[PDB]
DNA sequence: TTACCTCTCG
RNA sequence: CGAGAGGUA
């Protein structure tokens, strides 16, 4: 054969500054770019209104309320005929208001900052690409230490090579008033480097082929004298011999991907859409308002503040410069991952925020909280009970819940019989308890099936499926036997139902998921419903038996049982007069072929005549034969008990085979 | 053709584990190890390699024509893994019209051109020299992928001599000027070195490698590498099975020669030429594992019942030992893996230089005279006087005249030397060339046939 | 639960795929070789090819 | 009782599960070397391991179920222990441009491109236990997330 | 560990 | 809506 072939898949990558921007912007009928929000503000002081650049601007994230523009009139959205998509007034995006839920917006930020997963891991992901000392890389990023020769791209006249250093008391003013305005300004990109932009700008010019190369050479070399010295000095050779490979590995991936290795720290700072993050007047709820909006003005804020800063105070020094940039790195890294250098970073009054990395994270996280499993419609629950009239294929479920989960399909009938006019003119018979809505329902669940489930699903039949018969009272009938697989007594157990919907859905319930075809289980191949516990009880009576010797005679035998029946049938009605009791010995004449299970035991007493008729007593059985050596009767000593055990087995397989026909 | 790899493995799984009218054919192997080898954005590599394992364990049903040899030698060069790719090579050469196979008509990264280029910076050139020798028998003219490198000196007849980098000396100093406007000077295109931020590599011979072209090492480095290995294996024979060995003579000669081993990475020279260890040879391993040559089941604890019970229990079995060499029937390598190298002389690389020039110059290759440059002055260096005249020869036959003190020089050499009567067949060809013979070497060397008369 | 968690998520993915993968190789069960009840002998033998 | 079989799943010590075979296999290893070569040695070594793993674990967490009178079938555990004992390391002697020095590659794998190549490749089977298996897979979406 | 229910509190 | 507490099976 040749097989269907589906290919699918998904890509993760991290992204460019300029994709940031591609997903949030928008040009205006104006020609007007509109995207970037910069205010701080929330919705408006007592207004109720989102206000502009905020974080809810209807603007750059989309309409609050269907075809109402930002002035207040309306025009009829699914038409585009004669729309203005933005208005001249303001941008109004007419068409919808689910666009809050998609509509992504992106914030600038002046100062370049770093992303807090590579540098994180003891194995950075930057430090592995840098080859220098991870401290030295950290330093200079939370702490103010000036590195000395940001680029080996491009040549430099002053000549110090330097690391990071802490003194920036080498001559300084002089060398400005020396060198031209702006003069200084291009040496000192080229040479002094602070804060992040370093680190962007030495990511950014670096050759990974040349990187490879001197990583192979000086792996190569490293070894020299390898497990040969104290414990202490074999531990350094090695760990330095692994940071050499994952090194290189690093960087062949980055050569081959696509990638850029630059783009770990962050120019531009995306933002959730306006309703991912509800921020809901806390009227009342007092955490309606999210954590997402309160750790976003932050980073708003100290942005703001320097960008005004450079543009107010050119003349003022790198320290007040220097003092915020920290500040605002910050913001950005407990937004994204707070917790990772553990700090507390958190109000007072509120416990420690909730870093993004949080809201993945875990059981609530999102992918195990709402991806793997969700709340779903058409579903019921209530305490269940006995039903032991009840057969296999069948369940009881009360009328109350049916009227929920079959809603939309009696509502269908009531109108396909014309006994109702309209959908709402039918919802009312459906309260008014009137009793044709019945005849209705009975009428629609009659192939349908229904699925059944108890709460801590161990295995497979946990959920099995049944055909629903309507029952008065508030609770579900259940069969005695299913009651193994659920694991389920009932002494205040309760469960679920679920209706299928689809066709597609109903053909695999009532052909893959019914029990009847499931009567073995997984692990060994056992029977799973077997009978257990009153059942058992009354099928050992039955086949328990008589006393035998001593207790029931009270003298010898030898110095001094009597029916004799024909068919079965008359026994068992001797049973009903009274005449017998169940455990009272019989003689029963049997026409078939010896299939009594009993030991290997020759007879008791052989008794020869001299005609030639022999009779053969044996425990259980009286065979009797002649001449001819043909057997002319037999007869099994038993009791009722037994043969209505045999006639029970015997009868239902022949009804099933009479019904098939 | 697609450039998804993954499309095409699925096509092959179906006919792999399925019926046997449906199951692969050698024009099914060499499908899919195109989409890999020619595909743009992973290393695919390793699965280069298990699939040719697969091909392998078929041995019985399927055997490598000339593309399979082809694709693999592609895929191990771009890949700069050179050393197994020399090891295909040497069956596409048996079979004839081979090399047309391995230069698509150029399209896709000249495939034969990479390999020779590689196979020179890493110095390989015994291998160069059988290679370019087999291209002759096909009638292929070397492709124009090979090229000058900044210093123009750099050519693969003249990069693999020991200098590396440098600008041979021609006696006139290289005209600078002259250069430029060669490559590109008023208008045109020259491949201006200046470094740039984008991931596309400076030199253009890295172009058709996937990551980098290969590390540079001399022919002599490399000889001195290769050396040590063979070494060190008679000596890691020597760390294992070789305490004891069959000589009585053996426990003074121990301290001996584990001092040396270590010494030459870093009498008894006769054990040690005796000495051999045999790899390549599956037999040897074979007659190994056969052995000729609480309270659960636990195998046996001693590794040579272990090999019983492997057997009885059908865990493995002799049948299952093969490689390559046993499944693809090449006879040819049992040769090469037991001798052990010929040691680096100067003298080694004249006569390979020499041969090399002829065949790019039968081949149609044009060496610039700086390459030829280099070989002379190679040959200056340990004397190598025959060698002067067929190479003085060769380059003016290039239409290239050299500097006149460094045709004195040698010619001095001769003289030094005795061999008066090859500077006089110099001085006649170099009449017949037109370049002027120096005057005052012109009469001393009158001078010194008088002496010999 | 904590158990059963981990190992659905080791072997999840295997599914029945293909009628024959080719093999022509197979583990060898004796009744000696370890000490077996019969049991045990015929457990691990039933519903095998 | 549980606390057992999950030890004996989660290999967090190959000795902690037998004694027994802890020193098989750091026996095996050193010697195999020096009677086998570097084609057939490290193929035949792993070959060994693997089957001695695998009867081992089986029968361990087995008898923990036969004690209790709970009866599983075979395959069932097979299909698990096959995960645990699917994967072999390459060392820190092996480095070619076709694989890096500590990686994880599959058992058929590696011995495949072994005959095929005369590279050396250098490997020995690691145990995994059930946690670390699911973190080395195809899928990051959830098989590792 | 799963599911289920009620409440109070800023 | 975010926390806390008492239950159920
Ligand atoms: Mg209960």
């Amino acid at each position: 054969m040749i097989d269907r072939y589906k290919h699918q898949q998904l890509r993760i990558g991290s992204v460019s500054p300029q994709q940031i921007s591609a997903w949030a912007t928008k040009i205006l009928p104006n020609g007007e770019i509109v995207g970037e929000v910069t205010k701080p503000y929330t919705f408006h002081y007592k207004t109720n209104k989102p206000e502009k650049d905020g974080l809810f601007c209807e603007r750059i994230f989309g309409p609050i309320k269907s075809g109402i523009c930002a002035c207040g009139n309306y025009r009829v959205i699914g038409d585009e005929k004669e729309d203005p998509k933005f208005c001249e007034q303001c941008g109004v995006e007419f068409v919808d208001s689910r666009i809050r839920r998609y509509q992504m917006g992106y914030i600038k930020l002046a100062c370049p900052v770093t992303h807090v997963w590579y540098l994180k891991r003891l194995p950075s992901y930057i430090a592995n690409l840098l080859d220098k000392p991870l401290k030295e890389l950290e330093g200079l990023v939370y702490c103010d230490f000036s590195f000395a020769r940001p680029i080996t791209k491009k040549p430099t006249f002053l000549r110090l090579r330097g690391l990071f250093e802490y003194e920036i008391q080498s001559w300084k003013y002089s060398i400005p008033l020396f060198f031209t305005t702006q003069g200084f300004d291009t040496f000192r990109n080229r040479e002094i480097s602070t804060g992040a932009g370093a680190i962007r700008e030495q990511l950014a010019d670096l050759d990974l082929r040349i990187i490879i190369e001197n990583s192979l050479v000086e792996w190569e070399e490293l070894g020299e004298e390898g497990h040969t010295g104290n414990e202490w000095e074999d531990r350094k050779v090695g760990r330095r011999k692994d940071f050499l490979v994952r090194r290189v590995e690093l960087a062949k991936h980055f050569i081959r991907t696509n990638i850029e290795p630059e783009w770990m720290v962050l120019c531009l700072l995306p933002v959730l859409p306006p309703e991912l993050r509800p921020i809901i007047q806390i009227d009342g709820g007092k955490l309606m308002s999210s954590d997402i909006n309160e750790l976003y003005r932050r980073v708003i804020y100290r942005n703001n503040t320097l960008t005004d800063l450079l543009t107010t105070s050119r003349s003022t020094p790198g320290e007040l410069v220097m003092c915020q940039e920290k500040l605002v790195q910050e913001a950005v890294d407990t937004l994204l991952d707070n917790g990772i250098r553990g700090q507390p970073m958190r109000d007072g009054h509120n416990k420690v925020y909730k870093s993004f990395s949080d809201v993945i994270e875990g059981k609530e996280g999102r992918f195990r909280e709402t991806l793997l499993g969700k709340r779903v419609d058409y579903s019921g629950r209530s305490v269940i009970v006995v039903g032991p009239s009840l057969s296999l294929h069948r369940c009881g479920l009360p009328r109350e819940i049916a009227i929920e989960l079959f809603q939309t399909f009696v509502i269908r009938g009531l109108i396909r019989q014309h006994l109702a006019s309209n959908i709402g003119v039918a919802k009312s018979k459906i309260r008014e308890k009137e009793p044709i809505v019945w005849e209705i329902l009975q009428e629609v669940m009659q192939g349908h099936p229904v699925l059944l489930n108890r709460a801590p699903t161990l295995h497979r039949l946990g959920i099995q499926a049944f055909q629903p018969v309507l029952v008065e009272g508030r609770a579900i009938c259940l069969h005695p036997l299913v009651c193994k697989g659920f694991n389920a007594d009932f002494d205040g157990d309760q469960m679920a139902v679920h209706v299928p919907l689809s066709l597609e859905a109903q053909v695999e319930a009532r052909l893959l998921m019914f029990s009847h075809m499931n009567l073995l289980s997984p692990a060994i191949g056992d029977p799973i419903s077997v009978p257990t516990q009153d059942m058992l009880i009354g099928l050992y009576v039955l086949t328990s038996g008589n006393h035998r010797g001593i207790c029931v005679n009270r003298y010898n035998p030898c110095n001094r049982k009597e029916p004799f029946f024909s068919n079965s049938y008359d026994a068992i009605g001797a049973y009903r007069q009274k005449r017998i009791n169940l455990d009272s010995p019989l003689w029963l004449r049997w026409r078939l072929d010896q299939r009594v299970i009993a030991s290997r035991e020759t007879p008791i007493e052989v008794h020869y005549e001299s005609l030639g008729t022999f009779y053969e007593i044996y425990g259980h059985y009286l065979i009797v034969r002649s001449l001819k050596k043909q057997i002319l009767f037999i007869y099994i000593r038993t009791t009722v008990g037994h043969i209505a055990l045999y006639r029970e087995i015997e009868e239902a397989i022949q009804g099933f085979s009479r019904a098939y026909s | 053709t697609c450039g998804i790899p993954e499309i095409a493995f699925a096509t092959f799984e179906n006919m792999e584990y399925g019926e046997d009218h449906m199951k692969p054919d050698t024009e099914t192997y060499n499908w899919v190890i195109q989409a890999y080898t020619r595909a743009e954005s992973y290393d695919r590599v390793q699965d280069v390699a298990e699939l040719l394992g697969m091909m392998v364990e078929d041995h019985k049903r399927v055997q490598p024509n000339v593309r399979t040899y082809a694709l693999l030698v592609e895929c191990f060069t771009k890949y700069c893994v050179v050393r197994e790719a020399i090891r295909h090579f040497r069956g596409l050469k048996n079979f004839e019209g081979g090399t047309q196979v391995l230069y698509n008509d150029g399209k896709y990264g000249d495939p034969l051109s990479l390999y020779l280029r590689a196979l020179c910076r890493e110095g390989r050139i015994v291998e160069l020299l059988e290679a370019l020798e087999a291209m002759a028998k096909d009638n292929q003219p070397i492709p124009p992928r090979a090229m000058i490198l900044s210093r123009k000196y750099r050519t693969l007849v003249s990069s693999w001599i020991e200098p590396l980098q440098e600008e041979a000396e021609l006696g006139y100093e290289i005209d600078y000027i002259a250069r430029y406007v060669a490559e590109g000077g008023l208008t045109g295109d020259r491949k201006r070195w200046v470094p740039r931020r984008g991931k596309t590599p400076l030199d253009p011979d890295a172009e058709g490698f996937i990551y980098s072209n290969p590390r540079e090492t001399s022919f002599k480095q490399r000889c001195l590498e290769e050396w040590r290995l063979h070494h060190r294996k008679l000596l890691k024979t020597l760390h294992n099975e070789g305490p004891s060995i069959l000589g009585k003579i053996s426990e003074s000669d121990y301290i001996r020669l584990v001092e040396r081993l270590r010494k030459i990475i870093k009498e008894l020279d006769e054990l040690i030429s005796r000495i051999k260890l045999h790899e390549g040879n599956t037999e040897f391993w074979k007659r190994r594992f056969l052995g000729e040559g609480d309270d659960d089941d636990w195998f046996p604890l001693d590794i040579q019942e272990a090999f019983v019970e492997m057997r009885k229990r059908n865990i493995f079995d002799v049948s299952d030992m093969y490689t390559i060499t046993d499944a693809w029937g090449w006879t040819w390598e049992k040769e090469i893996k037991n001798k052990a190298p010929q040691r680096w002389s100067q003298e080694w690389e004249v006569e390979l230089g020499i041969k090399v020039m002829t065949k790019v110059i039968e081949l149609g290759g044009t060496p610039t005279i700086g390459d030829c440059a280099v070989i002379l002055r190679a040959a200056v260096r340990a004397p190598m006087p025959s060698a002067f005249l067929n190479i003085l020869q060769t380059t003016h036959s290039l239409g290239y005249v050299f500097g006149s003190p460094l045709y004195d020089e040698i010619i001095t050499l001769c003289l030094d030397l005795g061999e008066l009567d090859a500077a006089i067949a110099i001085v006649a060809d170099l009449e017949t060339s037109g370049i002027k013979v120096p005057d005052e070497t012109l009469d001393r060397v009158i001078s010194a046939r008088q002496s010999s008369d | 639960g904590y158990l059963t968690r981990r190992l659905v998520e080791v072997v999840q993915h295997i599914v029945v795929r293909r009628t024959d993968c080719g093999t022509a190789r197979g583990i060898s069960v004796s009744p000696r070789n370890g000490m077996m009840p019969e049991r045990i002998f015929i457990q691990t033998l039933i519903g095998r090819v | 009782g549980l606390p057992k079989v999950e030890q004996v799943l989660e290999v967090r010590s190959v000795d902690s599960i037998s004694m027994n075979l802890e020193k098989r296999i750091e026996g095996w290893n050193k010697c195999i070397t020096r009677i086998l070569g570097i084609p057939w040695g490290f193929l035949i070594g792993a070959e060994l391991t693997i089957a001695q793993s695998r009867i081992s674990l089986v029968n361990k967490i087995q008898q923990v179920y036969r004690s209790q009178g709970v009866q599983i079938h075979n395959r069932h555990l097979e299909i698990i222990v096959r995960q645990i004992t699917s994967k072999v390391l390459v060392s820190e002697d092996g480095m070619s441009n076709v694989f890096s020095p500590g990686e994880l590659i599959g058992l058929l794998r590696a011995e495949r491109m072994g005959r095929a190549l005369e590279e050396a490749i250098c490997y020995r089977v690691v145990l995994l236990g059930i946690t670390r298996a699911s973190l080395n897979t195809q899928s990051f979406i959830s098989e590792a997330s």
